[PDB]
RNA sequence: AGCUGCUCCCUAGCAUGCUACUACCG
RNA sequence: GCGGUAGUAGCAUGCUAGGGAGCAG
């Protein structure tokens, strides 16, 4: 709670991952080794090793998900459409994504009109549709994070509310489980950047 | 519980794929949408029960028009293997009565 | 008669979309605005003038849909 | 399914036992038909089952094939069905302004930009021959989309001004004809 | 399933029963050669029903290890993909500006948000309207983030090249209007 | 191109369970 | 005459797996 108040004073380029240079068989990388949170302070990793020999499947998986080497090798970006902090541009051009209209099932509509629907003054009418969007739809929707502001709490009131709220959750039981006990519905969904260049979640749960 | 009638009718008229604009290819979409619309039959407003009745009539029409294709374009005689339960109200009334079958 | 104008607007925007109109960003923006404002109208005198201006777009692109045989296939 | 081989055997056994119960002599000489017969129902119900559900399996395979064929041939014809649909729907709407602009476009007069709605703002229309110029433009007032527009400037296909009273019958074969009128809404 | 050890045995039992049926002598003819047949019952039940289970289990096993071989190949494929990507983005990175800022850090660590801000060679700006254009990057060189930049190329929302003379207050309504400016760091 | 929950339809399989016919021994 | 087991056929209930679809946050 105190960190939230004190962190509004310091420059916003000082928060985020902290990077370092390591060597993989004599070739230098740039990887994350910590984090500076606005709420939790400075955190340092416990297993960091310069000069490793190879990379397993797991270490490649961890280095590919890191934003360190994606952002350290792109262009600088000054996006003036938002007030949010922009970091880097990962290509040479901007992408403008649209949304399409719906499809009209004319057979059902004709059948329904031959049974007396959609008359003048009826109580049932059409108000649900597929609305279309133009190229500036994604960034204008991302710009709604300007409503998130730093909020400091009444701490002595919160430390009591949390106990009562915890009393609401007493009948359940939890804990950790192993990898052969977890259940996935629909292993045919996306894996999410950069992993959607090579397969779906099935590929990574099988490999 | 019952839904807004405009939601069900809109799910009938507007779709997100061109294949779903032919009814005889799926039919199950309309069976599910008719499950969702059964409790409107008990409403005091008469233009609300007509939605459930319209769905049942459309399901029957689609079944007939699918079966009357295999007898002409081909020479296949389809038998009504108890597919007549879908255009009667008992199959749908059973989903809101307390004795499960999930 | 409001229902018909709304359904026709949906079909119109589908035709315009598959005629490769979103390769011009300003034209596509105007078309999307007209479509979305027809779908929200509550007065059948605005919807028809907006439909007039939205069909003018397809009629501008001469040499992309052949207007004659379509109007003579059976229906106008 | 009765045209099957073991039908004859089963029918023979059951007719023999019908005779045996209509004669009623022994208990195991009549059990002959039953030691003899339960074999008939062990080789007729064992063969009047597999083909009976095979009859349904075949019909369900052919319905699946038909559905895949129809599904794949529906999405190879989107941009002909869509335009045919649009024009039937526009015909049954039966609006005066839409019919005006559609008939004009069918005979040659098309716009060059979106039709404006404000009482200000400009409209440009291509006019391809004298005959279609008679019906719409008379004086300095234009009749289009069931409205009235006031002419401001006419230029030729040579991109040079032509004064308005020049356009008439005799001088029509003197101008590269696809002119462009420019009008503002009244 | 005909080359089993008991096909011959049930065959000879029924063949002797056929021989005696062509004979038809005694009550023991019936009893015996329905029990020569009624012994060759277990043969052709277990030897033709345990042979009907081992084969299903063998097919199960073969299909399963087919699956495992394919899953083992796709793993190597994706491993190669990830390695090539990492080593490819490695070679736009190892400059001297990077080492210069890294060696000025007291313990080796730096924030990640200041690496493109201080070492990148190219800048991209996205402009919503002309009023913003006048206040950010008018001219042919401008200063951003404590450095000097030099414009090369301007494109619009359709990815078409604009020339710097067209961008004006009265030509503004004729442009597709997010413009994207590309500049290079001046030395 | 996400995370969850519920419901309908179709096929495969497993054991189980009920039920019917044949054989053997007791 | 009955029991036990071994086979073969038909029927239900439950569980798992796979595919198709619908709604809600
Ligand atoms: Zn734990």
């Amino acid at each position: 709670n105190f960190n939230v108040l004190f962190s509004t004073v310091f420059p916003p380029t000082s928060f985020g991952p902290l990077v370092r240079k390591i060597f993989v068989d004599g070739v230098p990388f740039v990887v994350s080794t910590g984090y500076h949170f606005r709420e939790l302070g400075v955190v340092h990793n416990q297993d960091v090793n310069l000069h490793s020999s190879r990379l397993s499947f797991k270490e490649l998986l961890v280095y590919a998900a890191d934003p360190a080497m994606h952002a350290a090798s792109g262009n600088l970006l000054l996006d003036k459409r938002t007030t949010c902090f922009s970091v880097a541009a990962l290509t040479n051009n901007v992408a403008f994504q649209t949304v399409k209209p719906g499809n009209f099932n004319k057979d059902f509509y004709d059948f329904a009109v031959s049974k007396g629907f959609f008359k003048e003054g009826s109580s049932v009418e059409l108000k649900h549709f597929f609305f279309a969007q133009d190229g500036n739809a994604a960034i204008s929707d991302y710009d709604y994070y300007r409503y998130n502001l730093p909020t400091m709490c009444d701490i002595r009131q919160l430390l009591f509310v949390v106990e009562v709220v915890d009393k609401y959750f007493d009948c359940y039981d939890g804990g950790c489980i192993n990898a052969n006990q977890v259940i996935v519905n629909n292993l045919d969904k996306s894996a999410g950047f950069p992993f959607n260049k090579w397969g779906k979640a099935r590929l990574y749960y099988d490999s | 519980p019952y839904p807004d009638p405009s939601r069900i009718l809109g799910a009938g008229c507007f779709v997100d794929d061109i294949v779903k604009t032919d009814g005889t290819l799926m039919i199950e979409r309309f069976v599910s949408l008719a499950i969702d619309a059964y409790p409107l039959t008990k409403h005091p407003n008469q233009e609300y029960a007509d939605v459930f009745h319209l769905y049942l009539q459309y399901i029957r029409k689609l079944h007939d028009e699918l079966t009357g294709h295999m007898l002409d374009m081909y020479s296949v005689m389809l038998t009504n293997d108890n597919t007549s339960r879908y255009w009667e109200p008992e199959f749908y009334e059973a989903m809101y009565t307390p004795h499960t079958v999930l | 008669k409001m229902s018909d104008v709304k359904c026709t607007s949906v079909v119109l925007l589908s035709v315009l979309q598959q005629l490769r109109v979103e390769s011009s960003s300003k034209l596509w923006a105007q078309c999307v605005q007209l479509h979305n404002d027809i779908l929200l109208a509550k007065d059948t005198t605005e919807a028809f003038e907006k439909m007039v201006s939205l069909l003018s777009v397809l009629l501008s692109m001469q040499g992309a849909v052949d207007i004659n045989k379509l109007c003579e296939e059976m229906l106008d | 399914f009765s045209s099957l081989p073991s039908y004859a055997a089963f029918a023979t056994a059951q007719e023999a036992y019908e005779q045996a119960v209509a004669n009623g002599d022994s208990e195991v000489v009549l059990k002959k038909l039953k030691k003899s017969l339960n074999v008939a129902k062990s080789e007729f119900d064992r063969d009047a089952a597999m083909q009976r559900k095979l009859e349904k399996m075949a019909d369900q395979a052919m319905t699946q094939m038909y559905k895949q064929a129809r599904s794949e041939d529906k999405r190879a014809k989107v941009t002909s069905a869509m335009q045919t649909m649009l024009f039937t729907m526009l015909r049954k709407l039966d609006n005066d302004a839409l019919n005006n602009i559609i008939n004009n476009a069918r005979d040659g007069c098309v716009p060059l930009n979106i039709i404006p709605l404000t009482t200000a703002a400009k409209l440009m229309v291509v006019i391809p021959d004298y005959n279609t110029y008679k019906n719409t433009c008379d004086g300095t007032t234009f009749t289009y989309a069931s409205a009235l527009w006031e002419i401001q400037q006419v230029v030729d296909a040579d991109s040079k001004i032509v004064q308005l009273s020049e356009i008439s019958m005799d001088n029509s074969p003197n101008l590269a004809w696809p002119l462009i009128v420019t009008a503002l809404r009244a």
